[PDB]
């Protein structure tokens, strides 16, 4: 979720 | 090539006592992201498995980072936040086992070898290129990656410490004592937020919660 | 001196699904005492130094053991008793996750490499030779016999098999997997004796019960 | 105690 969004960019 | 001096920038890049440690934990679980991404091809792996590496070893990642920090600290740990945690404070906590458990068996380790930046780095990328992970689409690539990250380690070693054969080695037998402190502190973790006592903030809350 | 041609000696000398993976560890408690005896320099250490060790990694030293032992095995265990229990059986029990553990993370890591029974027994002997174990009343010379045992395991490995550089990593890097398998499956032997469903014998008790 | 036992002889 968070992490997703900050794996993105 | 998994050269050591790039997994030394990304270490250089990102450089109630319960209470203090959940909001640093929280607070470096961000900038795990950002040290991640700097590993080498990390980024070119599947996103769904960039995602299972580091819900499985961002526990062991932090917990590397602080200890490594704390190798000047005399009977403490030095937080990504600025305070200095005591063992004393600790144990005044309740947490003091496991916190004793980190002195004795990672900074005090760490401090005695005087282990570089570069083989943290090393480690923590070891850590992190876990094949065992579960639901890898593709755990041989991650293999062939923590292969390449212990090979430029060991020559990195003999390199810059030839006189100490047994340092490679040394170092990979760190990993055993931080997996079991990894699992430890997770427990305290979940204990934390069952008593709905401690305040657990989005990221680190995200990390409790199941697949 | 830490010859491998001795540690191998000690390995050939020693040579409901829950209740039966009891019984086999229970009678391997037996046999484990007297495998460390075999192991150079075990002996010569204070008793109470010696109790410490064996307590601390007996079960991780039982897991390595019926792992190794099942490599010829397809999905399942092979147990000192002489029982094949297969991961169905395991799955119907309870157990099947921390089984399929040992399966992925263990068994069949041995079996892909061809792990001999030299290496197997270094990788005992390291774990036996634990120097984060607590109340030891000289750890430093306990880290002198584990140093002593990877350093003759490396020479060993580059000279068994000198087209895997490699080969050493990667056997230490299998410990890890190791210790927090063996922290799983202690706290399944928890729940049996908290259950009180299952029959557990007295050696395996002892090892149950606090110091 | 059982260890003890069987680690003497
Ligand atoms: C010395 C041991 C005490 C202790 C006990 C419980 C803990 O976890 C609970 C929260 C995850 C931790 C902890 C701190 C950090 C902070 C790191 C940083 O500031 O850089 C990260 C992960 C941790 O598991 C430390
Ligand atoms: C595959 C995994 C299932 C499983 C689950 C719980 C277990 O522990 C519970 C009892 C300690 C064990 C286990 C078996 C043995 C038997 C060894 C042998 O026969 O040589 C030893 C230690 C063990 O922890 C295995």
């Amino acid at each position: 979720k968070i992490l997703h969004r900050l794996l993105q960019d | 090539d998994m050269p050591v001096e790039r997994i030394l920038e990304a270490e250089l890049a990102v450089e109630d006592p319960v209470t203090n440690i959940c909001q640093a934990a929280d607070k470096q679980l961000f900038t795990l992201v950002e040290w991640a991404k700097r590993i080498p091809h990390f980024s070119e792996l599947p996103l769904d498995d960039q995602v299972i590496l580091l819900r499985a070893g961002w526990n062991e990642l932090l917990i590397a980072s602080f200890s490594h920090r704390s190798i000047a600290v005399k009977d403490g740990i030095l937080l990504a936040t600025g305070l200095h945690v005591h063992r004393n404070s600790a144990h005044s906590a309740g947490v003091g086992a496991i916190f004793d458990r980190v002195l004795t068996e990672l900074v005090s380790k760490m401090r005695d070898m005087q282990m570089d930046k570069t083989e943290l780095g090393c480690l923590r990328a070891i850590v992190l290129f876990n094949p065992d992970s579960k639901g890898l689409s593709n755990p041989a690539e991650v293999e062939a990656l923590r292969e390449k990250v212990y090979a430029s380690l060991e020559a990195y070693c003999k390199h810059k410490y030839p006189e100490q054969p047994g340092r490679f080695a040394k170092l990979l037998l760190r990993l055993p004592a931080l997996r079991s402190i990894g699992l430890k502190c997770l427990e305290h973790l979940f204990f934390f937020k069952l008593i709905g006592d401690t305040p657990i903030d989005t990221f680190l809350m995200e990390m409790l919660e199941a697949p």
